[PDB]
């Protein structure tokens, strides 16, 4: 019945939702946080330990003239201060980028095709287990030929393993289950029949390599350590010379022939290797959160589980530390994932494109791009102006624009089942909501907006590009916040609505099927409150190896 | 042929030079002297003699606060710089007689060098630019000194830098306005990658000058991207020939009439007026006191107004003599111009997005910079195809000396030797004259 | 020109703004001495700085364009660039952030003009950006509740108002007095305190603010209510979308 | 004396170092080992809890049919297994490569001009003071300008700061020494001298990030938080608008134009932004190592601290995991700062040349070349043939090559006092090395070495450079074990026999001269000795945040 | 189809990306034209031509 922020509105404050009067000044600033209480005497002990002043509240401006709001992390009852959302304050966040940049997918059917053609040997599910069996063993960093070779401290590198999945199910039977994504199992029927089919009878790997690493060292070091530990087990479990010309065919596919990389590298201005998060295109995200699997009967839920998941991904750790850093960007990803107020506005906008046309049934036009991406932005625009309380949450234009604009692509996709009307019904939200309230984002928020329209449907050299396949490094997106996360879920909505078991790329999907993983991909928004209240463990710590 | 227009040629005081010169007269596919530009910044290379020799005598090499104590090597090189460049002249040429250019300068502590033509075809890129001119200096420098052996690697590292350790050319006494290949930001952007301020300097300042080359640097790289290939081909052409190219004198018009006492607002009435009394465009609707316009011929209605905005652009920031302001200039002339008419902005939406950033980037602390500091490959303003760095070149011309990274800052060793060369120095010039010879052949 | 479309008293505010022609209405009455208080850039009784010499001084080449634009008078002096900003109630201030850049491109020569949803910003040449203050502070681009002149800390836009109707300032710049029911400006943009403060008259009467606001809401006039002003949007919407396909 | 490798052969095995003849297969394989005992009890925890078969000693060939050796960490007399010394298993390692990847130089030169020039303000002792107050607070993430943000935990953050330091004593004396790196105080008075007369009236900002966000991220983003930080600051600092157009000078000045990167971007082959290690060239790595600056006056200490330095960074943590991974290059790199062998030997090659020539004084030429650089591999070939157990210890060929290589480069750099004719004497040595034993190391371990001699004195494009100036990404030296961190240690070597302040970039040489630093880069080998036993703390970890 | 663009679109040019490029957008062009792909589908065209290019 309630609109679905207004629990959280009067959380926040004293005042009922619609008042459009308070009073400022009167909470002593920060003393009236319970975190910056706890940033002012940590800050007073670094200070004094190190000889060096450090975090000190009286520098500059003073914060909490205004209420200083917790946020009610949506789709759960956990209502935390803001900086627990901040990625370097939350080990969930950490984990969720370490998991997804220590994985790579890799292919064995070039490799079991050179053992078979060129070394002149039998695959089967049972050597494949040996091999499995061989490469859990070395890929943490242990040894399986040399003498004298010294290795990782293997509960230093729990965390890494190798898995397999398959579409043909009597295949996937026969290799030992510990080593398999049981496709069946993870997803619901039509989906897993979905994905089955488009494996068929292709046998990939998915590779984790350890936290510990991934945090010494780079994305780009995944495939590599990847590939390495393939080799080794390549050469240990079927019996080759320990490098004779055959190994060097097992390098090459491992490495590049059928690597599939979470992210591509960048250009020079930007320059980054593979697997980082600028590399990891929308529709790629969107199947990497495994909200689709889980909560397919509600496609608003899954399309703002993806949201949040790129929301903090692309906003946070890329454009606010990556790409920027400092205190950074928490609130301009929060307000897409907190407050249940883009799930209130995505929901209006489902149910007015439910009630007018039926869930990809409009036509993709733009007569139906008009429609709803008009009456979405409107209905969002207008909460901000019924709630006074609302509008100095979401206190940025930027945020509001960025919600506002969700809420109308999602609906827009979700009435013609196609991304790219989506994405224009975005773009006139933006143009909408500017000359309605006459303002819209920051000074750059703009610049793919304005691009946006002409470049939606433009076919040139760096202009065309369906949605699903653009990414942070699309040219209009390189730059800004508050865009990359929502257009995921863009990307995710006429999937979801339509009931695909992917987005992009079924086996980034089959992937991350796996409860394994130290984040739980399937609940983004409950990992990250989990973190925000300090009870999310994150692998990769050096405790074993430190004073105690 | 493919296109009817013509188009009106002026000089950069507003004098008709030739009159009803086909549209394909002015594409880089066609025109000679673009032809020749494009292929004179290819292949010229500036060389900082004396430079090298003071990198040398105090071994400070590879790049900033860089230096090998012990290393230093005191050599002549300036006061033999007649020996040492014809030496270097005979290594890069390939015969006597062809178009290799190496000319000293500045009493011999720079040369001007354009490397033979014939080597760029039968290359890939344009790397053999500075890499042939780099061998032939460090080899007729360590010829001419007799620099042995052991210390001849202190003359690579003085004349290029830390590459190949870095990528860059980190710390070289030569200089390009082109950038390496491997910056850019996509195939095809070469053209692109030229510094606003390098512009600047080569055009001596020139206003129109800078717009023009801007603009043909801009315009030609949108046909190496593909980007003004079939359906948008007239729409660039048509773009270079009214906002970089001064056609039917639309830009010097405006500027007369907006010059003394205008506005950005005041452009853009002058525009929408002549382009309703060209026909460009038509009353479609009357909403409630409100004409909305229509046109049957989008390329031409963006043309006329990418040329008032190149107008506004020289109205706003000449007022000012400070070009902060053209990253404004560039958005507000087009959001305005929208709701004044119901048609879209130059580059359908494009110029406006790429101000925006662009604005956002010069004015906080996340990047960019001032306005000089930008070109056609920089992340912030790669996204309007042509139709904005044009006017950043012309402010930055019209600049009085509110910039800390100027072009006497950042670029005096390209204004030393490219703006000596007249193509480059006064391309509106050769552009429109080679044009009128062509006029026919169309 | 005819600026804007649409049939509210938004949409005419927004072009009276917009109209070089048309006289913006002014309510107070402020000194040149306290505009350059307010603006904090120099004492008084200070020579403006410059940042290059007189053009008259420099030896500039033949350059048509040049020859053609008049400078502004500060760019003729070689005056330092500085600014004025001002955050703008969504309370139903009367200008508001893309109504203000808007206007200034329309309105003044040699002008840097900037919007973000919590700050709009004017730079230009020191004399002349005075001048503009004045009219920027003493007409109805200002309200002395609902708009703040602010250099930093800018947050409030998007507020509730207290219980004076004062839009929230981290730094209180704009202090509103019982007793006059005036607002005083107490320090300057920045946030330094002013020896004496500058009286910028009362804030206006709700009838006044919605006789003279330009934003749009459900409790003034809709947005979605201005059904031509939406027309010319949703027409550029599709105009922009055709035009970069074919 | 004893040769300084007898204690290490002695402590290795029960034989004397000179015994020819030795019994194996009695030592119960693993079992031998306090360490692999450790670690197959923790493969077996480790799969129970996560249900995937893990380290396991019966996969592949069984460890331990020789005597598995403690190593010596050369100048300590701390005796460890030498997975202690990988660099997983070593929270030293790891630091040490955050310090270097987490720092950035910034100069305050530009800045302070478009204060003066541009906004008409002063700068001086008062407000640069004022300005490092201001950025203490903001560079771990803290705000200083806007209302209601929310920011890093000062805790997390503990290692992150900016101090400053300057060639004019009138200022640094001045500033509060909290604040600086104070050349007179770090330095003995020649270096100081030489250092104070190359910065001159300059002033520059040595920024640490957070060892978490760098962890976290990559190295290209640490110029990004730095100049984010440094740009806010001023703004709070310099009371300008916040964010005018001055304000993008700052930018630019921060990010581009007077910024020392540590690393240089590398070519997509081997895509990685800036601060990454194979963009760090030689120069700046022997600058980094702060040896130099305290044990001057035993040029063998310095160049092989300077060696031990690059080893690892360069073998173990870039070419064994950003460049391969998995069990990696542990003892490829130990060979250089272990058992005091290589010590040994360029302790030998000194005394050759101190009493042959006098150090510094030979002439730089090849006959220079050619008489040390034989000499010393001679020696260091006959102590393998003499001493049965050093070569059983130095078992892999190309430890031997890098070892004998190394003393025979930093010992020709020694007489010469140039880098270029001790790198040419390094080849020398590996080819007559290979007709000795008539081996030199793995499959590719001398492509760079056969290219090597034609390489050092080339000028062309992609070959010639000063072996400063080279690095990792030095097309010949791009991929291979065994040469990068002893090319440090040579480039180190005629600097140290000069007794220079520095090898390449005196801006970095006093950047690391910081006892703020979590590791100690004036005694590097006595940190990884630290790290090895497990008692060196780093930054970076995630245990306030998370359960007890 | 074996595509040689002309040898003068290089002589104006800085590199050899015209090749791919020119090529790549007359073919989808060609395409479009050929069977009228709506402006809703004709990014298909683009993405099954070039690739995932700009974004890798
Ligand atoms: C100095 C700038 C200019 C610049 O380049 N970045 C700033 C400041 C920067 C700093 C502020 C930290 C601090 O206070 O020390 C950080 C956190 C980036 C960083 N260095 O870590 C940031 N902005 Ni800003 N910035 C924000 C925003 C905004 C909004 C705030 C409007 C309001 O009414 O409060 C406006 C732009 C607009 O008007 O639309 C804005 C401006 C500005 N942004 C103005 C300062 C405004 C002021 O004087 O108060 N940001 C937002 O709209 C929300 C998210 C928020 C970011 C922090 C987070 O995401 O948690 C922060 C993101
Ligand atoms: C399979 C290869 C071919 C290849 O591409 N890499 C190998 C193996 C690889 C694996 C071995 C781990 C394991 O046992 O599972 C690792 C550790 C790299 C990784 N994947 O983590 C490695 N070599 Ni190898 N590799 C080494 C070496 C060597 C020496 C060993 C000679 C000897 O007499 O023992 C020889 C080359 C040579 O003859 O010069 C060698 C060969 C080989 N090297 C032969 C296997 C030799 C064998 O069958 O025993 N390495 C060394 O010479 C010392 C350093 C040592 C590395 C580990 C460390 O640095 O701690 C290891 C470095
Ligand atoms: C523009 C560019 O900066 P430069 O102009 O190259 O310094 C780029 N930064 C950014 O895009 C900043 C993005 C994150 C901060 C702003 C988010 S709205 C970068 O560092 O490569
Ligand atoms: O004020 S800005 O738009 O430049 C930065 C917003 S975080
Ligand atoms: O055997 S190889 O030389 O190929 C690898 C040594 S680690
Ligand atoms: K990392
Ligand atoms: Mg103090
Ligand atoms: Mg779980
Ligand atoms: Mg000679
Ligand atoms: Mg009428
Ligand atoms: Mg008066
Ligand atoms: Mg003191
Ligand atoms: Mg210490
Ligand atoms: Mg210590």
């Amino acid at each position: 019945a309630d609109k679905l922020f207004i629990n959280a509105l009067k959380k926040k404050f004293e005042e009922s939702p619609e008042e459009k009067k308070t009073t400022f000044y009167t909470l002593g600033g920060w003393k009236q946080s319970e975190r910056k209480t706890e940033f002012v005497n940590a800050g007073k002990e670094v200070a004094a330990k190190r000889g060096i002043p450090q975090y000190n509240p009286d520098i500059g401006t003073p914060l909490g003239q205004r209420v200083l709001m917790p946020y009610q992390v949506s789709t759960t009852d956990t209502y935390v201060e803001g900086d627990d959302l901040h990625f370097v304050n939350n080990a969930a966040m950490q984990q969720m980028w370490d998991d997804i940049r220590r994985t790579v997918i890799v292919g064995l059917n070039h490799a079991h095709a050179v053992i078979e053609k060129r070394l002149g040997k039998e695959v089967t599910p049972e050597t494949i287990t040996h091999y499995l069996e061989t490469v859990n063993h070395a890929m943490p960093g242990a040894a399986v030929v040399q003498e004298h070779m010294v290795e990782t401290h293997p509960a230093l590198v729990a965390d890494s393993y190798v898995k397999v999945f398959t579409g043909n199910d009597e295949i996937a039977d026969e290799i030992d289950p510990a080593f398999v994504i049981d496709i069946n199992k993870q997803f619901p029927e039509d989906q897993a029949e979905t994905l089955k089919a488009e494996v068929g009878d292709g046998i990939w790997q998915v590779v984790r390599i350890p936290t510990i690493v991934s945090r010494t060292c780079d994305g780009a070091t995944t495939s590599r350590w990847s590939a390495m530990q393939i080799g080794m087990s390549m050469i240990s479990a079927y019996k080759q010379a320990a490098g004779e010309a055959a190994t060097g065919d097992f390098a090459y596919a491992a490495k590049h022939a059928e690597v599939i990389h979470m992210g591509t590298y960048l250009p020079v201005r930007r320059a980054r290797g593979e697997n980082e998060p600028g590399g990891v295109p929308f529709g790629y995200l969107a199947d990497i959160c495994q909200s689709s699997r889980v909560n397919y009967e509600d496609p608003v839920r899954v399309s703002l589980d993806v949201v949040a998941t790129g929301a903090m991904l692309y906003d946070q750790i890329w454009l606010g530390s990556y790409m920027s850093g400092g205190v950074g960007f928490t609130q301009y990803a929060t307000a897409a994932y907190t407050d249940n107020i883009l799930d209130d506005f995505t929901y209006f906008g489902k149910e007015y494109v439910e009630d007018k046309y039926g869930l990809c049934e409009a036509p993709n036009n733009m007569d139906t791009v008009l429609d709803v991406a008009t009456e979405v932005t409107f209905y969002g625009l207008e909460q901000y102006e019924e709630y006074p309380a609302l509008l100095e949450d979401q206190f940025g234009g930027s945020q509001r624009a960025a919600v506002v604009a969700a809420a109308a692509g999602c609906s827009t996709a979700f009435a013609t089942g196609n991304a790219q009307t989506g994405l224009s019904g975005w773009y006139l939200s933006m143009y909408l909501h500017k000359e309605q309230h006459s303002r819209l984002g920051f000074y750059g928020y703009d610049l793919q907006d304005q691009c946006g329209a002409s470049n939606v449907f433009s076919i040139r050299g760096d202009e065309g590009l369906p949605l699903e396949l653009r990414g942070p490094n699309y040219p209009n997106y390189a730059m800004n916040v508050g865009h990359q996360g929502e257009y995921a879920g863009i990307s995710q909505a006429p999937h979801a609505a339509r009931g695909d078991a992917f987005v992009f790329n079924p086996l980034v999907k089959i992937a991350f099927a796996d409860d394994n993983l130290v984040f739980d991909f399937t609940n983004v928004r409950g990992e990250f409150a989990k973190g925000a209240l300090r009870e999310f463990e994150p692998a990769g710590e050096r405790a074993l190896i430190t004073p105690a | 042929a493919k296109f009817e227009d013509k188009v009106d040629l002026y000089d950069d005081r507003g004098n008709l030079v030739e009159e009803q010169v086909p549209l394909e007269a002015l594409s880089p596919l066609r025109n000679p002297a673009i032809k020749s530009i494009v292929q004179g910044i290819k292949r010229t290379v500036a060389v900082n003699l004396e430079g090298i020799e003071n990198a040398l005598k105090t071994a400070k090499v590879g790049g900033p606060a860089c230096k090998i104590m012990g290393r230093e090597l005191d050599l002549d090189i300036v006061g033999n710089a007649e020996s040492i460049a014809a030496a270097a002249k005979e290594m890069i040429q390939v015969t006597e007689d062809d178009d290799t250019n190496v000319e000293l300068l500045g009493g011999g502590k720079r040369a001007l060098v354009q490397v033979p033509s014939a080597r760029f075809d039968v290359a890939a890129e344009y790397s053999a630019a500075p890499l042939v001119t780099a061998t032939a200096f460090v080899q007729a420098i360590i010829n001419e000194f007799d620099v042995s052996m052991y210390d001849a690697n202190m003359v690579k590292a003085a004349v290029l830098g830390r590459y190949p350790q870095s990528v860059e050319y980190m710390g070289a006494n030569i200089a390009t306005m082109l950038d390496i290949p491997q910056k850019l930001e996509g195939p095809g952007y070469a053209l692109r990658n030229i510094m606003v301020n390098h512009v600047v300097a080569a055009t001596l300042k020139n206003t129109l000058q800078a717009a023009a080359l801007s603009t043909i640097l801009e315009q030609t790289a949108m046909f190496e991207m593909g980007d003004a290939v079939g359906a948008f081909e007239r729409m660039h052409l048509l773009g270079l020939a009214y906002q970089g190219m001064n056609a039917d004198n639309l830009v010097f018009d405006l500027v007369k009439a907006n010059g003394k006492e205008g506005t950005v607002g005041s452009v853009i009435a002058d525009l929408v007026e002549r382009a309703l009394e060209d026909g460009v465009i038509k009353v479609e609707k009357e909403l409630t006191d409100y004409k909305v316009y229509g046109t049957d011929d989008l390329a031409m209605w963006n043309a006329y107004a990418a040329a008032g905005l190149m107008a506004a652009t020289m109205v706003n920031q000449g007022a000012a003599r400070a070009a902060q302001g053209v990253s404004s200039t560039l958005l507000y002339y087009n959001d305005l111009i929208e709701f004044e008419t119901g048609l879209p902005s130059v580059d359908f939406g494009k110029v406006e997005g790429t101000a925006v950033g662009f604005s956002f980037f010069s004015h906080s602390i996340y990047g960019g910079g001032g306005p000089g500091i930008f070109n056609g490959n920089h992340i912030v303003t790669r996204h309007s195809k042509g139709f904005a760095i044009p006017c950043v070149a012309a402010a930055m011309a019209l600049d009085a000396g509110t910039q800390m990274f100027s072009p006497e800052a950042t670029s005096g060793l390209i204004k030393e030797v490219f703006s000596q060369v007249d193509e480059f120095r006064e391309p509106l010039k050769y552009v429109v004259e080679a044009a009128a010879e062509i006029k026919n052949e169309i | 020109a005819q600026y804007y479309p649409g049939t509210t008293k938004v949409a005419q505010n927004r072009r009276n703004f917009c109209n070089p022609e048309y006289e913006l209405e002014k309510l107070r009455e402020i000194s040149d001495e306290d505009v350059v208080k307010i603006l904090g850039h120099r004492a008084p009784g200070e020579e403006y700085p410059s940042v290059h010499p007189p053009l008259e001084e420099m030896d500039e080449p033949e350059d048509a364009i040049r020859e053609m634009v008049e400078p502004i008078d500060g760019a003729k002096a070689g005056d330092r660039v500085r600014y004025i900003q001002f955050t703008d109630s969504m309370y139903f201030a009367p200008a508001q952030p893309y109504v203000r850049s808007r206007a200034y491109l329309c309105r003044y020569r040699g002008a840097d003009a900037g919007t973000l949803s919590g700050r709009q910003i004017i730079e230009t040449r020191e004399r002349d950006l005075e001048k503009i203050s004045k009219e920027l502070l003493e007409t109805e681009f200002f309200d002395p509740a609902r708009s703040g002149v602010r250099g930093k800390s800018v947050h409030g836009h998007s507020l509730r108002l207290d219980e004076d109707g004062m839009m929230f300032d981290m730094l209180r710049r704009q202090i509103y007095n019982k007793d006059t029911g005036r607002v005083e400006m107490v320090k300057n943009q920045i946030g330094d305190e002013l020896d004496e403060p500058v009286d910028l008259g009362e804030p206006l009467d709700e009838e006044t603010l919605m006789e003279k606001t330009t934003i749009y809401r459900v409790d003034g006039e809709a947005y979605r209510d201005d059904v031509e002003a939406v027309e010319i949007m949703q027409r550029i919407h599709v105009l922009r979308s055709q035009g970069g396909f074919n």
